[PDB]
DNA sequence: CATGGGTGCGCCAGACAGGG
DNA sequence: CCCTGTCTGGCGTCCTCTCACCCCATG
């Protein structure tokens, strides 16, 4: 890792960058949770930058998985109960 | 490199000989090596040969004697009570 | 204790996490800017030389702080906002900041320069590669003039790099630079002699067309080949070199 | 007191065609140097051939 | 390990200053050959034959 | 516990609940301990080194005034043996009897044996000067020193590191020429020339046109010019020659100039000296510029012409590493270079986590304390001025301030889960308080 | 100080039921452990404590050898007899020394000491008399739950441990979370979890049921049998001397509410509840319900039971994945074949069609009477030869004579099927015949006798060339077995 | 023992007199 | 009151590294 320039290609305001890479990191640091790029042991936050620029990871897609596996949650504790 | 490497090739049964040693040798204390020499041991084979209920006859030795005489010999790998058989050679018998 | 196992540790650690090395009298945002360690046997801060020109930091006995960005976020700033890639323009102005200081520009105006007569005068060369397979060699000088074939890469197009080649009248030094440039540039960058306010533009002319990774990548090759070929020139300073003239008497 | 750090080509990292990169570690704090100026030279001219 | 060693800082190099000299060879009747000639300069713990074998 | 205060038990004193710890001391520096003083303040019992230190000292000034009056009664019979030359001499009965009673041999009333009585004043005011001495030197060991109001004894210990050299001291000529040593090169790496000599230090040429100091230059002609003398010395004294060559050369070496001051001859210095001289002038030969009535440039180049070296001073350098020649020749010759004392090994310092100060929960200041460096005021600005917000936000309440947001900092590093807890700075609410210790009502609303 | 040494042996003696001379000899190691460590060399050091003062004398001990190893802690017999004439092989010498300050240093060793000796005492006799929780269902609050197993605190600084596969399939344990489980071993990791608990073996099951049932815990009810797959279904087989007890019914308690309560207890476990039987078959009846047999078939001789059922009870009989038959053949020890009553017909009449084959092939009689024979019983040749003659001549056509020819033959059949087999591989005959050669192991022989090199003379017979092919065998090697058969052969 | 008793800076700027 | 002179206040770069010394005095 050098430089992050598609990183800001594909996300336009280069602050939202940070809050989409942190978000993702913190994801992947300690809530357990795999790297969609195979990794070379780098750091969390080179495999999040990484992800950004493949484009499978940005803000409307973190919403819309935080949303999706928050009802599968929510789901699987209405379906133990009833 | 093959170049270069051929371009260089015309360039490119009484123990051993520490029984044969005096008692002194053994650095012991000034008591325990007068002691010793009190009962004609003078060599470290003679020394080898004795049992340590013998040496605890011997006037002026103390445990304290005996149990030094034991690390210095084992420190050298040697014990208390070995026989040496043809001891000692005939080399020593005329001092 | 700094036992054996600690230093494989340690390595792990410093990797990916970016330090914030800082200038005592700290002036304008390019006197805090973020690296990543290279671990050093010494007791003394290794500092890239162009990064230099930015803290006004000579070596004349200067002194700088590091600091740990500690959180995750502070990480990735340091990262995305404050590392030494990332600034290459001043903010004041439009001039490129990691402009090459001193001995790089010596190395690059003795290279790309000529002589009237020197070894392999007017000879022709099939390329670069054999420009500097020459100089090395010892069968011509780093600057004798010299029809080489350069291939210069316009990208007239939207977006495409046309290939044009052509024989160019030039010196050996100025092939053996050529190497080096990127593709977009035209040979006309390095043609001419290449004090200090050409490199400078040859650094932002790049930068306005190619982008910012291979400015990042080839300011670094200046720095490389402008050290080196300082190096073989032995460019020192004499008693002799200083001309007094002979009218400066009868002047008086 | 003759026993240095024999090395070897960890990779060979042979780039596209027609072009290789071959790395060799570990030497002395002085021999990839004399090493590298020996091939160097050689290679240059010694290397024989046919044009 | 006692209080009485002293420790000097240890030179091990027999070595001193090594020149060589390329010039033109003319024993043998073939031209474009070279001589190596190779001034060391030793302190007197090293043959110079042992020396250049050994390198 | 129970054992705890069983101490009484096996033993006695009291309870063991007392932390028993021994004062030990910080790293950094190794060394050699030189020299041990030991001060005790009077009425405090002296232990056992104390009293060896005393004995030590008693020893030297009793050995170092004893050889007082033995080396001047040296002197003094000696004098005697130099005033008895001469009349009334006593050629073999002067060292029969014992050599205290050199007054009453045979000679009248003269100058001499007025000598004699003045010496003998001389000698017993030695005697009972020495009584007097080694009595007031028995009483100034003796005796304790007066000291802080409290303290029982100072213990003083002379560290003795040997600091050598590396990439980091700072060098410099004396001319303006400073510099950051920065790579201690092996000896092959070096540009040597055709004899065969490696060079010890490559400076830059660059800071010669700017920075005008052109004197360094003509230095280090000079030196050059110095060093073939001492070459040319080496090389006729090493050759067994005899004094006549080595007169002839150092003559030659030391007329060589305008109307000088110095119009030395070697005609009277006699076949040793020459010798002892050149065996001081082979490392080189030392060469006096006075300030502004110096060595002119032809000055210097015909003492360059002496030596065999090029006229221009500058040699062709091969390389050490490609062992291919440097196009161009350089400039080589002898700089009289000085090691500054701002040290790497003294400026040098880091700290993850160390003591805090007292009444603004901050860290603190200095390398002595264990202190880390100041985030200062422009350094704020110049995080403002980019979009680092964390990082400052971390940088003055995490890493500074907070004493609950950084121990919850320490919990989650060694964890593994890099995150912030913020808070607020506490010596914000040192702000608080003193202007609310005024008649003013500072408050945080909502 | 010294009524304090007195003061603190009487609250330990009195609150950890300790006795004071197993803490003082504790002391006094834990003193000579840390007087050893104040000196640079290894010394061997032995503490004495006054149990009146509680003062305390330190020596340099000498272990009395008869031969020294270490010098610095052992004497020679006959130097310590120089001493004290009194002393013999393993006694003490002593040597005025300093006794260690009791610092803090010493109090943190001496504490750590007492803390192990109540371990090895106090914690010890808790065990002891709980001799019934050891083995009975113990009650722990979990600790830690690790990948591999579950950390429970039984109090009183007893650890134990549930390994993963002593846990039930479906349960999911919190730190805090009370758990009950058989302790089903005791070993010796005093530091840590020397207590091993368990919740998917049987015994977690029976001791539910003793618990669950009073007349299990007042022995009117014995459980005889217990079969479990953890956390699905177990099988129990209940017996009672008391005839007027349902000993099923007490096990269900009124509504099934008792085998209810151990059901929750093991996270929804289905318990069948059966009656022991003192005969096999009626004891497997009961073990397969809930599905009704038919018919049972026993073969004593493989410990093995055909089980035919209706065709609409097979899928019950069997269970979900065979679950059923296996705790029924786990509960009543046999190997339980579950078929149908048409199965079990076909199966029958396979059997007598191969034993009527086996009959006519080599005992030399007619289908008829091949028929006869496995109608009166007989399925092997063993049978025909080793059977009492009485039995045999209690079949209605069968004379002495006839029978004894018909052993005859059975026997000579036995013997030739033996012989066949032996010379066929290496089982004797070529294991004697074919490895007399000194180098034939029996691989080798029985590889020869594949090749149809049975005997010695026929190994003798081959060339090197014949015998190329056999793996393992080098050219010399066939060379020096051929040359050593030839030798015993033809020249012996 | 315990408390308490110099005379080398220069500009800006606004508030306070001081005429005006 | 409308301009003029005076009088006091407020302020003047950032990091570091040593050192030396912190209230008499006394009835
Ligand atoms: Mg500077």
């Amino acid at each position: 890792r050098v430089t992050v320039q598609d990183a800001v290609e594909k996300i336009g305001n280069r602050f939202d960058l940070v809050l989409v890479a942190a978000r993702r990191a913190r994801q992947m640091q300690v809530g357990g949770k795999d790297p969609l790029v195979p990794e070379e042991n780098d750091k969390t936050t080179v495999i999040a930058l990484r992800e950004i620029e493949e484009g499978l990871i940005n803000n409307q897609i973190l919403d819309v998985r935080e949303r999706q596996e928050q009802q599968e949650q929510e789901a699987a504790e209405l379906q133990a109960v009833t | 490199a093959t170049i270069l490497a051929e371009q260089l090739e015309a360039f490119v049964p009484e123990f051993d000989p520490i029984l044969l040693r005096p008692v002194d040798d053994l650095e012991l204390t000034v008591r325990s090596a007068n002691c010793l020499k009190a009962e004609a041991i003078h060599y470290i084979g003679d020394l080898v040969q004795r049992t340590e209920v013998e040496l605890l006859k011997t006037p002026n030795l103390g445990k304290k004697s005996l149990t030094e005489i034991k690390d210095v010999l084992a420190s050298r790998g040697l014990s208390l009570g070995m026989r040496l058989e043809n001891w000692p050679p005939a080399s020593i018998a005329d001092e | 204790r700094e036992e054996a196992v600690v230093w494989d540790i340690l390595d792990e650690v410093i990797r990916e996490h970016p330090v914030l090395l800082n200038r005592a009298p700290t002036l304008h945002r390019l006197g805090i800017q973020a690296f990543e360690p290279v671990l050093i046997e010494g007791k003394a801060i290794q500092l890239h030389p162009l990064v230099c020109a930015a803290y006004n930091a000579d070596f004349d006995g200067d002194q700088m702080a590091v600091h740990v960005p500690l959180t995750l976020e502070a990480q990735l700033e340091a990262r995305a906002l404050m590392m030494s890639t990332n600034n290459i323009l001043s903010p004041a102005n439009g001039e490129p900041i990691i402009v090459p200081s001193q001995d790089v520009v010596l190395g690059l105006y003795y290279m790309t320069r000529d002589c009237v007569n020197a070894k392999g005068e007017g000879m022709v060369l099939t390329g670069p590669k054999e420009a500097e397979r020459l100089y090395r060699s010892g069968l011509a000088s780093l600057h004798a003039r010299v029809k080489v074939r350069i291939t210069e890469y316009e990208k007239d197009a939207n977006g495409e790099l046309v290939a044009k080649t052509s024989l160019k009248d030039t010196t050996v030094g100025r092939a053996i630079l050529w190497m080096i440039v990127p593709k977009g540039l035209p040979y006309s960058i390095v043609n001419q002699a290449l004090g200090k306010k050409a490199i400078s533009k040859m650094l932002n002319t790049c930068y306005r067309i190619l982008g910012l990774k291979p400015t990042v990548i080839f300011a670094d090759q200046i720095m490389y080949t402008g050290f080196a070929y300082a190096a073989r020139s032995g460019a020192s300073v004499g008693i002799d070199d200083m001309v007094i003239p002979e009218k400066k008497h009868e002047i008086i | 007191v003759t026993e240095f750090l024999k090395p070897r080509l960890v990779d060979i990292e042979q780039v596209s065609s027609t072009h290789a990169k071959v790395t060799l570690e570990p030497l002395e704090r002085g021999f990839g140097h004399t090493l590298g100026n020996a091939l160097r030279r050689i290679l240059l001219s010694s290397m024989p051939g046919c044009a | 390990r006692p209080i009485g060693r002293l420790l000097v800082d240890a030179c091990y190099s027999p070595v001193e200053r090594i020149a060589y000299n390329v010039e033109a060879a003319r024993v043998e009747q073939r031209t474009d050959l070279d001589k190596l000639v190779i001034e060391m300069e030793t302190n007197g713990t090293i043959d110079p034959e042992e020396a250049i074998r050994r390198a | 516990t129970p054992e705890e205060k069983l101490l009484r038990a096996i033993f006695g004193e009291k309870a063991s609940d007392v932390k028993d710890s021994s004062l030990r001391v910080p790293n950094g520096v190794s060394g050699t301990v030189i020299d041990v003083q030991v001060f005790t303040r009077d009425g405090v019992e002296k232990d056992k080194r104390a009293l060896e230190i005393e004995e030590m000292q008693l020893k030297q000034a009793k050995k170092d005034l004893s050889e007082e009056l033995q080396i001047l009664e040296a002197g003094l019979f000696s004098r005697i043996r130099a005033v008895l030359v001469a009349g009334g001499v006593e050629a073999e009965k002067l060292d029969k009897l014992p050599r205290d009673r050199w007054l009453e041999l045979g000679l009248t009333d003269e100058e001499k044996q007025n000598q004699l009585e003045q010496l003998a004043e001389q000698y017993d005011e030695l005697k009972h000067e020495f009584e007097k001495k080694l009595e007031a030197k028995r009483r100034k060991i003796t005796q304790g020193d007066d000291l802080a109001p409290g303290v029982l004894k100072i213990v003083k210990v002379y560290l003795a590191v040997k600091r050598r050299i590396q990439p980091g001291d700072k060098m410099a000529g004396r001319h303006g020429n400073k510099g950051v040593i920065s790579k201690i090169n092996p000896i092959e790496d070096m540009p040597y020339d055709e004899n065969g000599t490696p060079v010890d230090i490559v400076l830059n040429p660059l800071g010669v046109p700017s920075r005008m100091n052109i004197g360094q230059i003509l230095e280090t002609h000079l030196g050059m010019a110095a060093k073939g003398i001492g070459d040319k010395i080496n090389a006729m004294l090493k050759q067994q020659q005899e004094v006549a060559k080595l007169r002839e050369f150092i003559q030659r070496a030391y007329d060589l100039g305008a109307d000088v001051r110095q119009k030395v001859d070697l005609s009277t210095f006699s076949d040793e000296e020459v010798m002892r001289l050149a065996e001081n002038l082979r490392k080189g030969m030392p060469i006096a510029t006075p300030v502004f009535d110096g060595a002119k440039e032809a000055e210097i180049k015909e003492l360059l012409k002496l030596g065999d070296l090029p006229t221009s001073g500058q040699i062709r350098l091969y390389d050490g590493r490609t062992g291919e020649q440097f196009e161009r020749p350089v400039t080589v010759g002898y700089m009289y270079m000085l090691k500054l004392n701002h040290l790497v090994d003294d400026k040098m310092h880091a700290r993850s986590t160390g003591s805090y100060s007292l009444v603004t929960q901050q860290p603190l200041g200095g390398k002595a304390q264990f202190g880390g460096q100041r985030f200062g005021e422009m350094e704020v600005w110049a995080l403002e001025a980019y979009g680092a917000a964390y990082t400052l936000q971390e940088m003055l309440t995490v890493k500074s301030d907070d004493v609950n947001g950084r121990t919850k900092m320490y919990k989650n590093i060694v964890d593994g889960n890099h995150q912030m807890e913020p808070g607020m700075p506490e010596s914000f609410n040192v702000l608080l308080k003193e202007i609310r210790s005024l008649g003013i009502n500072i408050e945080l609303e909502d | 100080m010294n009524k304090e040494i007195l003061a603190v042996v009487e609250a330990v003696s009195n609150e950890k039921a300790l006795p004071r001379e197993k803490i003082f000899e504790a002391l006094e190691s834990a003193l000579a452990t840390a007087t050893k460590k104040k000196y640079e060399q290894e010394i061997d050091v032995r503490v004495q404590i006054d149990r009146k003062s509680g003062d305390f004398d330190t020596f340099r001990r000498w272990l009395v050898v008869d031969e020294v190893t270490q010098p610095t802690k052992e004497i020679t017999l006959e130097a310590a007899r120089y001493e004290d004439e009194s002393l013999n092989l393993g006694d003490y010498v002593e040597d005025q020394i300093e006794s260690v300050t009791f610092d803090r240093i010493t109090t943190q060793t001496a504490k750590q000491v007492i803390v192990q000796k109540v371990r090895e005492a106090e914690r010890a006799m808790v065990v002891d008399q709980f001799r019934e929780h050891e083995g009975e269902i113990i009650t722990g609050v979990v600790k830690k739950v690790n990948r591999d197993n579950i950390s429970l605190d039984l109090g009183n600084n007893a650890e134990a441990v549930i390994l993963r596969e002593d846990m039930l399939p479906r349960e999911n344990f919190r730190p805090g979370d009370r758990v009950r489980g058989v302790l089903y071993s005791v070993r010796p990791e005093a530091r840590g979890a020397q207590l091993f608990v368990t919740r998917s073996k049987p015994e977690m099951l029976i001791e539910l049921f003793r618990i669950e049932v009073p007349e299990i815990g007042e022995e009117v009810i014995e459980i005889k049998a217990a079969a479990r797959d953890p956390g699905s279904r177990a099988k129990i087989a209940v017996k009672t001397n008391d005839k007027r007890i349902d000993p099923v019914g007490a096990c269900v308690g009124m509504r099934g509410a008792r085998v209810q309560a151990v059901s929750t207890e093991l996270g929804g476990e289905r318990i069948d509840i059966v009656l022991w039987d003192d005969n096999p078959a009626q004891f497997v009846i009961n073990a397969m319900a809930p599905a009704d047999v038919a018919s049972i078939v026993v073969d004593e001789d493989k410990h093995t039971m055909d089980i035919a059922v209706e065709a609409g009870n097979l899928a019950q009989a069997i269970g979900r994945n065979g679950q059923n038959v296996r705790l029924a053949s786990q509960l009543s020890g046999w190997e339980l074949n579950v078929m149908t009553v048409d199965d079990l017909q076909a199966k029958h009449q396979a059997e007598a069609h191969a034993a009527i084959d086996t009959f006519t092939k080599y005992l030399d009689i007619d289908e008829d009477f091949a028929t006869v024979l496995v109608e009166e019983g007989f399925s092997t040749l063993e049978e025909l030869a080793y059977v009492p003659m009485k039995e045999l001549l209690e079949i209605e056509g069968l004379d002495e004579p006839t029978v004894e020819a018909l052993r005859e033959r059975a026997k000579n059949a036995l013997a030739t099927i033996a012989q066949a087999q032996e010379e066929s591989l290496g089982d004797n005959k070529p294991a004697d015949d074919l490895l007399n050669l000194e180098g034939v192991d029996r691989d080798l022989a029985f590889k020869l006798a594949a090749r149809g090199v049975c005997t010695l003379e026929d190994l003798a017979e081959q060339g090197i060339d014949d015998l190329a092919d056999i793996e393992g065998l080098t050219d010399e090697k066939a060379g020096a077995l051929i040359m050593a058969a030839r030798n015993i052969c033809w020249f012996g």
